[PDB]
């Protein structure tokens, strides 16, 4: 039995997924998908920046995709903001 | 509404409120409720550190970043995001 | 015996700890740390952003400090920046 | 006057350059180049992972993420600070 946090983890890299998987490398979350990806999953204080500025920020290596830990400059990011709003 | 991945962020922030609220500064852990937290909630990811009290305060400890002897969200997070990439590697 | 593409790689990590150790938590590089480390670490064209705007972006956290992992994100940039260079 | 880690990320650089430039384009690795490089380069940090083919193999495709089937020197280089992140937490 993994613990309610644990699982909360492990969703976090099927969020990924979800995007991931959609096109081309199972590794990589392209501009578009990243789009989607901020549409769908994020809160309108993360949208608001805009899907190719965030873009920009998570390519770290410039390749043109956002890998798994890329995204995770998002998800800390989210969580600080969040954790921010709900005090 | 909320998407998954807001799901995945309240809890994380709902399990370190928990224990940040017991005692000491409402919104940190001091060194009591860090452990209690590992102890419990991450029972199975830190299986084998949490077999030693002082695997755990040097994890703490090198987490605490203003060294202020407690973690605040901030500084907690990064001890999450480390784990999820542990969990995918 | 480490080769020597092994020993850049285990180099990048004692630059690191050179100025994590300077104070504070010796797994985190603080504001003036960093400042330091561009001065005496980087090339010019990497420098001439500024340390505080550097900074800004390695503290993907905001807790105030860069660590290893943080750092890292600027190694990976000043190698893509090196490469460009080095055919130009 | 190059300072250490100039000179480190300049051993990087110049061991892409050795093996991408010996067939196909010159700025890339093909797989063949790739798989050369991690068996001399990284026969310490890539010990295990190199007994198997298949397995390095595996890590190209990961790495290259707009699937052309070599890798540039930005999607070369996340294998880098990976390997450098693995080599700090095993000195734990
Ligand atoms: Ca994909
Ligand atoms: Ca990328
Ligand atoms: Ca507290
Ligand atoms: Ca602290
Ligand atoms: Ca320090
Ligand atoms: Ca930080
Ligand atoms: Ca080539
Ligand atoms: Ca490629
Ligand atoms: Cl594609
Ligand atoms: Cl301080």
């Amino acid at each position: 039995m993994l613990t309610e946090l644990e699982k909360a983890l492990n969703s976090i890299i099927d969020v990924y997924h979800k995007y991931s998987l959609i096109k081309g490398n199972f590794h990589a979350v392209y501009r578009d998908d990243l789009k989607k990806l901020l549409e769908t999953e994020s809160p309108q204080y993360i949208r608001k920046k805009g899907a190719d500025v965030w873009f920009k920020e998570l390519d770290i290596n410039t390749d043109g995709a956002v890998n798994f830990q890329e995204f995770l400059i998002l998800v800390i990011k989210m969580g600080v903001a969040a954790h921010k709003k709900s005090h | 509404k909320m998407s998954q991945l807001e799901r995945n962020i309240e809890t994380i922030i709902n399990t370190f409120h928990q224990y940040s609220v017991k005692l000491g500064h409402p919104d940190t852990l001091n060194q009591g409720e860090f452990k209690e937290l590992v102890r419990k909630d991450l029972q199975n990811f830190l299986k084998k550190e949490n077999k030693n009290e002082k695997v755990i305060e040097h994890i703490m400890e090198d987490l605490d970043t203003n060294a202020d002897k407690q973690l605040s969200f901030e500084e907690f997070i990064m001890l999450m995001a480390r784990l999820t990439w542990a969990s995918h590697e």
